[PDB]
C-alpha cells in the first residue's frame, strides 16, 4: 500500500504541469479516438446535432517513467489535474458537457514507460451548416472537428490512433435519430491557420439522409387530393351555381389550411425549398379551378355552347397539366 | 447619420435619419467663461425627459415624434442664461447623460439673452 | 467522549490516499447497490428520455476505516465524502443529472466498525429510453438505467444488486400519467470496450401507455365526422347544394381535425397507427364527395342508375368503414 | 473588535464540525419554523408548486458557549461553514436554489450559552401529485415534507417552534398563484422508514381550490350557445333544405373548433376530466341534430305528416334533454 | 513603486477579521446605494415578472482600511473583494439573479485613504411583479425591487439612497416595445420579521401598455365581423340559403377568432377586458342569426311581421353595438 | 533543458502581485483586441438579440515577464492565467457570456522575451440588439458589440485595435438564415460615466432581410384571397346563395390567414408593415361583400343600376388595389 503511494509521490516529485512533455527538444505526439456511445438527435430549427462520446488520448511524458510491482496504474480521475493533458477542443461545439454524474467519467493509466492514456465521457451539441433547398428530400453532411486550443503545428500533432477509417467507431444500439438515416462517416486530418498560428485538425464527417414518409402522408397527399377534388367541380352541372361556387371556395379555404399546417414543419429559412414549391404550385392549381368556374359561368347564358367547350377542355387540360407537374417534380427532386 | 436643425421663447429641434441608432436628444448651453452645461434630455421613443438641476420648472423638453421634432419651452427667463445652445444626438450605449463628450451630432448654434 | 470520537475520525483519516482504491494491487472490491426510486416525471416521444428522481446507496469495505473502541456506526457529515474513495460509478445512457444540493448536498456517509462504508446519494437523472412509436398510441416501451463503472475493469471492482430481486423499490408506488409500469427488472453483466472489460448493473421498466384519452379524442371525433358524411347518400340528388356543402363541409372539418392533432401530438415525424387511421378517415369523406359527384353527372339522362347508386352507397360505405376498422384494430391489437 | 476576534478563534479551537452536537450522548433536537414569502405558481402540466421561503432552525451546541461583553453574535454566513449544521432537505422537493446574490442570503446567530439560530432563502420546487378527474372543479393539497437526510429519529429530531399551525406562516402579499385560491394549510409531523432507518419528517399541506371563471367565458358558454344554435335549425322551414344541410354541417364544425381550442388547455390525463364530458355530450347533441335534420328530410316526401311530427317533437325533446342533462351536470360537479 | 503599494496593501489585509462587520459591536454601520439602470430586458405577464440588468454600487467606511501614505485612490483588482467585509445585500423579490463574469467578474473594488469603499457589481435579476390583468390590454403596472439585509437588523446596518432622487440613474435608457415607463420612485422604511427589523430600500417603476396593436389585431376584426353580420337584415328574407349561410358563418369566423387569439395571447387564466369585449361581439353574432330564424319561422303567414322585424333589426342592432362599445370605451378608459 | 525553463517560469511568478497592474502608477497600459467570428447563430426579434461566438485576443506588455536565455516564445497552460495580471474587458451589451470548457477552459497564454502577453478566450455571446421592426419584414438593422474596461478609467489602461480595420476576421464567411450582411464596422472611442473615463471598443454589422420567402409565403396568398374575392361581381346578382357564400368564405379564409400568420411573424406586439397590408387585404373583402349587399338591396326596383353597380365595381376594385399596392410599395421600398 506505502509502497504505491510513494511510488506516486515521487512521480509528482518536482513534476510541472505548466510544460508540455518534449517542450524545446520535440513535438508532442497525441494519438486519439472516438467511440459513439450514440448519435444524438439533429435541429434544423438550430442547425446543431448532439454527439455522446468516449473521447480517448494517448502521449507519452518521460517525466512519469516508474518501476514497481505492477506495469500499468490505473488511477483516479484527479490525480490527471495533477500532470499536463493537451488542451483539445471542438472547433464547431457549441454547448459541450462533461458528465460529471457519480464522479467525474475521465480515466487515466500511466504505463511504466511513461505512456498516459486518458480517456473521458463527453456530450457535444456541434453546429451542422445545413441547405436546405431541397426540403424534406435532402442529405447533409455533418462535421465533428477537433484540435489544440494552444499549441500550433510545431508543438503538438494529433493522429488517429489506427487506421483513421478505423479510429471513430461507433455503437450498434446508439443512434437517436428519428428523423434521418447515419448512412456513413469519413474522417480525415489536416492543417488550418489563423491569426495565431497553425494548428492541427480532426475531422469527422457523418452523413445523413433524411426520410420522407412522414411528409408525403402527412402534407404531399392531402395537398394532390385536394387538387383531385377542386378538380372534380368541372363535371358537376352549370345550372348548378350555388353548388360549384361553395366547391370552389371551400376547396380554395381546404388548401389554405393545408398549406398554413406544412408551413410550420418547415425550418425557417429565406429561400424556396421543394415543399413550398409543391405548396405553391398546388394552390394555383385550386385557385385556377375557381376562376375556370367564374368563366364559364360568365357564359352559360348567352353563348352556352362556349361553356360546354371550356368545362370539357378543362376536363382534360386540368388532369393533364397537374400530372405533367408531378411527374416533372418527382423526377427532378428523386433523381437528385 | 442624423441631422440636427434647429429652430425658434422655445426651442425647436429636428432630426432627420437614422433616428433610431440615436434615441435620446440633448441641450447644451455655452457660457464664454465657463464650460458647456447640460439643460436636459429626452428620449425619441418613451418620452421620459430629464432636466438640470438650475433648470426645472423653468425649462421644459417634450416630444412629438410624428415629424421628428423635440421641443424646449423656457420660462422666467434671468440674467444667467445669456449663452449659446445647442441640441445633439446620443447613442444608445454612450454613456452618461451630463457629459457632452458622449454627444455625437451636435446642432448649430443660437444665442438668447 | 468527543475528544476520542474525534481523535479516531482524524486517525483514520491520517495517511489515507485517496488516489487508491481499496486493496489496491489486490483482489477486486465488491460494491453493493440498492435503489429507492422517489419519482418518475415526464416520459417524453419528442426528446426519447425519461427523468427519474432516487435515492442511490452503495455500500463496500474499506480496511482503512476499520475503528476499534466505539461501538457505534458513525454518521459523518456529508463533507468527509471528499476525503475517502468511493466508486467511479456512472450512468451510460444518461443525459442530464445532479444531485440535489438544497439545503446541503444531499450525501449521506455512514462508517461501521469492521471498515464497511455506507453512501447515499440523492439523483434527479433525465436517461435515454429509445422508442418505438410505430404502433403509438397503442405502443409498449421499455426504458432502462446502466450503471457502470468508468475507470476500473472487473479486475478492481465488481458490482451486485444487494438484496437480490428486492434491491430497486418504489417501483409499484410510482403512478405515471399516460403509461402503466407493467414489470421491472434487474440485469448483472459484464461489458467490452476497446479499454478492456467493465462491470454492468441494469434496472429496466416496461411501460404501457393508456389509450382511453386517446379513444376518446383522437379517434370519436374522426369517426363521427366519417359517420355525417353518409348522411348525404339520403339526401335526393336533385338537392345539389345541400349535398355539395354537406361533404365538402366534412371534407374541411377532416382537414382541420388532422392538423390540429398534428400541432397537439407530439411531433415525431415518422408515420404511426393514428397517422394511418386518420388518413383512412379523410380517404371514406373524399370518395363520398367523388361519389356524390359521379351521381350528380348522370342523374340526367340516367335518373334509375343514379338511384341505384345512392341506394348501394348507404350500404356499401358503412360496411366497408366497419370491415376497415375491423383490420385496423385487428393488426394494431 | 480583537477581543471578538479572540472569542471567535476559542471557539472553533478544537472543534469537529465533523460530529453532531452530543453524539454518543443524547439527540439534538432541531426547532424549525417557515415564513412562506411567496406561493408561487401551481403548474398542472408539470404537477409541481414554487414556494419562497425563510427557512428557520434552532438547536443547541454546547461546543459554541461563550462568555463576553455581548449576549449573542450575530456572525457572518460564512461562519456557517465552520461548524455542524443540520441536514435538512425536502423529501418531495424538484429541484430548490439556495439564493447567493449578491451573497449567501443565510443569517447565524450564536446565543451565549450555546443555542444556533441558523436561517437561509429558498425557493423550492416540490412536486404536488394532483387528480384531475373533476377539472375544472377540483381542489388539491400540496404537500410539503422535509427532514434530516443522513440522521435517523435516534440521533436528530425535528420540532415546530411553536404549536405547529402557529409554526408555518405566509405572508399576506405572499400570493402568485392566477387560477387557484390558497384555502389554509395544516402542519404535523411523523415518522417515514426507509432502507437505511427510521427518520422524523414534517409535513405541511396547503390546500388550494381552482378558479372556475376563465372556463366558463372561454368553454362553455360558447359550446352551450352552439348546442342552442344547433337546435334553433329544427324552426326553419323543412323546404329549405340547402339552409338546413348547411345549419347543421357548420354547427359541426363550430364545435369541432371550440372543442379542439378547449383541448389545449386541458391537462394531458388518461382519465376523462369533467369538461371533456361536458364537450362529448355537447358534440353528441350537434350530431344528433344533424341526423334529425337527415330524418325529417327523408319523410318530407312520401310521409310529410310524419316528418311535420318529428320536427315538432324534436323541438321540445332536445332542448328540455339538454336542460336536464346540464342540472344534473351542475349539480354533480358544483356541490362536491 | 510597486513595491511600497504593495506592502501598504499586505499591511491592510494583515490582521483583518472578515466575520465582523465594521464597527462591530458599536454604532451601525451605514450603505450608500447608487443603481445604473442599462435595461429592462424583458417583462413577463405568463410568469408575472421582468428581468433588469443593472451596475449596483454601495458605499461604506471601515476604518480598519484606512491607510496614509498614499494620496491615491487604490483600484484594486476584483478579486481582493475576496478578502474584505461586503454588505449582505439581497432582493427580496429576485426568482434568478447572476453576476455577470466574462471576461472576468464584473465586480469592482475602489479605496479611498479615509477607509471609505466603493463597491460595483454588474448584474441581471429577474424579479417577480405581481400583475392585476383584469383590464388586459389597456391596463398600467407598477413593478418594484426590493433591496434589503440578510444578516443584520437596524441595529447593525443601515441604508439610504446616495444622492436623494439622483440615485437611480439610466431610466431613460429602457425601451420596452409594449410598454412606457411613466414615473420611477424610491422609496427608504423598515421592514419587522419574527428575527427583527430590516431596512429596505425600494425602486419602483410605472408602466403603461401600448393599446395600437392590440386595437389593429384583435378589435377591428371582430368589429368587422360583427358589422358583417348585419349585412343579413337587408338581404330578402326568401332567401334562405344566402341568409343563413351569412350567419352561420359570421358565428364560426368569430369563433376561429377567438379560439386562436387564446393561443396567441399570452396564457393570463382569468376574465380581462378583451375576453368581455370578445364575447359581446359572439353574443350580437348569435343574436342576429336568431333573428333571422326568428324571421323565417313567421314570414309565411304574416309577412307584414316579418318584414317589420327586418326593418326594425336594421337599426336596432348598430344602435345597441354603438351602446355597447360606448360603455365598454368608457369604463376601461 | 525543462529545469532552466522551470526555474525562469518560477522566477517569473515570485514575489509577483497579481492585484497591480503593469506599470501602476505610471503610464497606461495600451491593450490590442483581436476578434475571429466563427458563428452568427441566431438573430432574435422576439428577445431582440443575437448569438455570437468568437475567438477573442488581447495584447499588452508587462515587464514583470519579461525573461532572458530562452530564444522561444513559451506557451502555458491555461491555468497559468490565474497567476498573472489580465484586463478586466467586459462587453457592456451582453445578457449571458460564458467561455467554453471542454475538454478544458478554452484559453491560451501565450509569453514573450521582452514581456509580451497575448491571451486568448473562445467566448459565446448573446448580445442585445434593439430592432425598428415598423418596416418588417422590409427592414434593416444594425447590431453591435461594445467593448469595455469594467474598473480601469483612461487614467489606467487604453484600448486599440490591433492591426486596423483588419482586426476583426471572418465576418465575410457568416451566413445567416434570415439576414445578410452589409457592412461591418470598427469604432474606438470613449465614454464617460460618473464614474470616470473608460476606453471603449464597438464592432458593429448593418443586416438587411431577406424577402423572398415572404413574398412566396406571406403576401401572395393574401393577394390571391383578394383577386378571389372580385370573382363575386362576375356572378348575376340574382343568384344570392352564390354571391353570398363566395364572399363570407373569403372573409373567412382571409381571418384563418391573418390569426395563423401572427403566430408565424414574430410576437413583438406592435405595429409593423405586413400589418398594415393585411388589414389592406381583409378591409378590401369585407368591402366586396358589402357591395353585394347593396346590390341585392337595389335590384329588386332598379336592375339597371344594380347592373350598374356591379359593372363599375368590377374596374374599380381591381383599380383600387392598384393603387393601395402602389402606395404600398413605394412607402416601404
Ligand atoms: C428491456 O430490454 C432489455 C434488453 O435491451 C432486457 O434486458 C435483458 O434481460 C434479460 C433477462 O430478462 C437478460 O438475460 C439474462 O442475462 C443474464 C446475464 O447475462 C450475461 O452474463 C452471463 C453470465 O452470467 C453470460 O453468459 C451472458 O452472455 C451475459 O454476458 C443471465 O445471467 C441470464 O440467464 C438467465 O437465463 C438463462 C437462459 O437464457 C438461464 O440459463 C439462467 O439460469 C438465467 O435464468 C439471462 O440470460 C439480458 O442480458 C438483458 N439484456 C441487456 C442488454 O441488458 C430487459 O429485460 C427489458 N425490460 C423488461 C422489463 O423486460
Ligand atoms: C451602427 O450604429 C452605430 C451608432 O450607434 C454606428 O457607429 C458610429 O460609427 C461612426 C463611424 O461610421 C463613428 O464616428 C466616428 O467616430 C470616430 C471616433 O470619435 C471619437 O473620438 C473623437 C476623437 O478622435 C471624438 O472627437 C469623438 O467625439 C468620439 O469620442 C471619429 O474619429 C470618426 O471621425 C472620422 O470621420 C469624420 C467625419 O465624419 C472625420 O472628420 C474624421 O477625420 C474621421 O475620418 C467618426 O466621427 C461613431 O462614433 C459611431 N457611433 C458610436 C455610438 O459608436 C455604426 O457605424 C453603425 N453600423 C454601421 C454598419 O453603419
Ligand atoms: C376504400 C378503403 C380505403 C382505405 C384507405 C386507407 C389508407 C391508409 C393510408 C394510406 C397512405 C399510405 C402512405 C404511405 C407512404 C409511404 C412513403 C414511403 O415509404 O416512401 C418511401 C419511398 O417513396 C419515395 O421514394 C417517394 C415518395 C413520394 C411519392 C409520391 C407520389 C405521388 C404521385 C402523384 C400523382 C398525381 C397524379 C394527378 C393526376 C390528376 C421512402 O421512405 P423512406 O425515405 O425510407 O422513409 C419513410 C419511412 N418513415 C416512415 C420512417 C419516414
Ligand atoms: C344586444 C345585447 C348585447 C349583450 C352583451 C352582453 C355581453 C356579456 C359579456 C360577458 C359575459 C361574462 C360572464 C362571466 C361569467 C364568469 C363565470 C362566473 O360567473 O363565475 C362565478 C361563479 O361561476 C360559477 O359558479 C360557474 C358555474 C355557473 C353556472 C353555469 C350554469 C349554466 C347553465 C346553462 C343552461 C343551458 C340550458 C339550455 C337549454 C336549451 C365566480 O367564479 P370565479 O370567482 O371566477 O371562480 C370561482 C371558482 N369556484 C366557484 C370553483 C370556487
Ligand atoms: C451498525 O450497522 C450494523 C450493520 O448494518 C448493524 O448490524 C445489523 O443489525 C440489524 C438489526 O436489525 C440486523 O438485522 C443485521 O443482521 C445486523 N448486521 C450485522 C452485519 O451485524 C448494527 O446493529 C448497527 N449498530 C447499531 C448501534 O445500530
Ligand atoms: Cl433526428
Ligand atoms: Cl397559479
Amino acid at each position: 500500500t506505502t509502497v504505491f503511494t510513494r511510488i506516486l509521490d515521487r512521480l509528482l516529485d518536482g513534476y510541472d504541469n505548466r510544460l508540455r512533455p518534449g517542450l524545446g527538444e520535440r513535438v508532442t505526439e497525441v494519438k486519439t479516438d472516438i467511440f459513439v456511445t450514440s448519435f444524438g438527435p439533429v435541429s434544423d430549427h438550430d442547425m446543431e446535432y448532439t454527439i455522446d462520446v468516449f473521447f480517448r488520448q494517448s502521449w507519452k511524458d518521460e517525466r512519469l517513467k516508474f518501476k514497481g510491482p505492477m506495469t500499468v496504474l490505473r488511477l483516479n480521475n484527479l490525480m490527471a489535474s495533477k500532470i499536463w493533458t493537451p488542451d483539445t477542443f471542438f472547433h464547431n461545439g457549441k454547448k459541450s458537457v462533461a458528465h460529471n454524474m457519480t464522479m467525474p467519467n475521465k480515466l487515466l493509466r500511466i504505463t511504466e514507460d511513461g505512456t498516459l492514456l486518458y480517456t473521458m465521457r463527453l456530450t457535444v451539441r456541434a453546429e451542422c451548416p445545413m441547405h436546405l433547398e431541397d426540403f424534406p428530400m435532402d442529405a447533409h453532411a455533418c462535421p465533428l472537428k477537433f484540435g489544440s486550443y494552444a499549441y500550433t503545428r510545431a508543438e503538438v500533432v494529433y493522429e488517429w490512433t489506427r487506421e483513421p477509417a478505423r479510429s471513430v467507431v461507433v455503437a450498434e444500439d446508439g443512434s437517436r435519430l428519428n428523423q434521418y438515416d447515419l448512412l456513413g462517416q469519413t474522417v480525415d486530418s489536416g492543417i488550418v491557420q489563423s491569426s495565431t498560428g497553425e494548428y492541427v485538425v480532426m475531422t469527422t464527417h457523418f452523413h445523413l439522409k433524411r426520410k420522407i414518409g412522414y411528409f408525403v402522408i402527412q402534407t404531399y397527399l392531402p395537398c394532390i387530393m385536394t387538387v383531385i377534388l377542386s378538380q372534380v367541380s368541372f363535371w358537376l352541372n352549370r345550372e348548378s351555381v350555388p353548388a360549384r361556387t361553395v366547391f370552389g371556395v371551400t376547396t380554395v379555404l381546404t388548401m389554405t389550411t393545408l398549406s398554413i399546417s406544412a408551413r410550420n414543419s418547415l425550418p425557417k429559412v429565406a429561400y424556396a425549398t421543394a415543399m413550398d414549391w409543391f405548396i405553391a404550385v398546388c394552390y394555383a392549381f385550386v385557385f385556377s379551378a375557381l376562376i375556370e368556374f367564374a368563366t364559364v359561368n360568365y357564359f352559360t347564358k348567352s353563348q352556352p355552347a362556349r361553356a360546354a367547350k371550356i368545362d370539357r377542355l378543362s376536363r382534360i387540360a386540368f388532369p393533364l397539366l397537374f400530372g405533367i407537374f408531378n411527374l416533372v417534380y418527382w423526377a427532378t427532386y428523386l433523381n437528385r | 447619420q442624423v441631422q440636427l436643425v434647429e429652430s425658434g421663447l422655445r426651442l425647436s429641434c429636428a432630426a432627420s435619419g437614422h433616428t433610431f441608432n440615436y434615441p435620446i436628444m440633448g441641450w447644451f448651453r455655452q457660457a464664454p467663461g465657463k464650460e458647456r452645461e447640460f439643460v436636459g434630455a429626452i428620449s425619441w421613443s418613451g418620452g421620459s425627459t430629464s432636466y438640470a438641476d438650475s433648470v426645472k420648472d423653468r425649462f421644459t423638453i417634450s416630444r412629438d415624434n410624428a415629424k421628428n421634432t423635440v421641443y424646449l419651452e423656457m420660462n422666467n427667463l434671468k440674467p444667467e442664461d445669456t449663452a449659446v445652445y445647442y441640441c445633439a444626438a446620443k447613442g444608445r450605449y454612450s454613456g452618461g447623460l451630463y457629459y457632452p463628450t458622449n454627444y455625437d451630432y451636435w446642432g448649430q448654434g443660437t444665442q438668447v439673452t | 467522549n468527543m475528544s476520542f470520537v474525534k481523535e479516531t475520525v482524524d486517525k483514520l483519516l491520517k495517511g489515507y490516499d485517496i488516489r487508491l482504491r481499496p486493496d489496491f494491487g489486490g483482489p477486486p472490491v465488491c460494491v453493493g447497490m440498492n435503489i429507492d426510486i422517489a419519482s418518475i416525471d415526464m416520459v417524453s416521444e419528442v426528446n426519447m428520455d425519461y427523468t427519474l428522481t432516487m435515492y442511490f446507496q452503495q455500500y463496500w469495505r474499506d480496511k482503512r476505516l476499520a475503528y476499534s473502541g466505539i461501538p457505534l456506526n458513525l454518521t459523518l457529515d456529508n463533507r468527509v465524502a471528499d476525503q475517502l474513495w468511493v466508486p467511479d460509478t456512472y450512468f451510460l445512457n444518461d443525459k442530464k443529472s445532479f444531485v440535489h444540493g438544497v439545503t446541503v448536498k444531499n450525501r449521506m456517509i455512514r462508517l461501521h466498525p469492521d471498515g464497511t462504508v455506507l453512501y447515499g446519494l440523492r439523483i434527479t437523472t433525465t436517461a435515454a429510453c429509445m422508442m418505438d412509436l410505430r404502433r403509438y398510441p397503442l405502443d409498449e416501451q421499455n426504458c432502462t438505467l446502466e450503471i457502470e463503472s468508468y475507470g476500473y475493469t472487473t479486475d478492481d471492482i465488481e458490482f451486485y444488486w444487494r438484496g437480490g430481486d428486492k434491491a430497486v423499490t418504489g417501483v409499484e408506488r410510482i403512478e405515471l400519467p399516460q403509461f402503466s409500469i407493467v414489470e421491472h427488472r434487474l440485469v448483472s453483466r459484464n461489458v467490452v470496450f476497446a479499454t478492456g472489460a467493465y462491470p454492468r448493473l441494469s434496472l429496466s421498466f416496461r411501460l404501457k401507455r393508456n389509450i382511453g384519452y386517446f379513444i376518446l379524442q383522437t379517434y370519436m371525433p374522426s369517426i363521427l365526422i366519417t359517420i355525417l358524411s353518409w348522411v348525404s347518400f339520403w339526401i335526393n340528388y336533385d338537392a345539389s347544394a345541400a349535398r355539395v356543402a354537406l361533404g365538402i363541409t366534412t371534407v374541411l372539418t377532416m382537414t382541420t381535425i388532422n392538423t390540429h392533432l398534428r400541432e397537439t401530438l407530439p411531433k415525431i415525424p415518422y408515420v404511426k397507427a393514428i397517422d394511418m387511421y386518420l388518413m383512412g378517415c379523410f380517404v371514406f369523406v373524399f370518395l363520398a364527395l367523388l361519389e356524390y359527384a359521379f351521381v350528380n353527372y348522370i342523374f340526367f339522362s340516367q335518373p334509375a342508375r343514379a338511384a341505384a347508386i345512392d341506394r348501394w352507397s348507404r350500404i356499401v360505405f358503412p360496411f366497408t368503414f366497419s370491415l376497415f376498422n375491423l383490420v385496423y384494430w385487428l393488426y394494431y391489437v
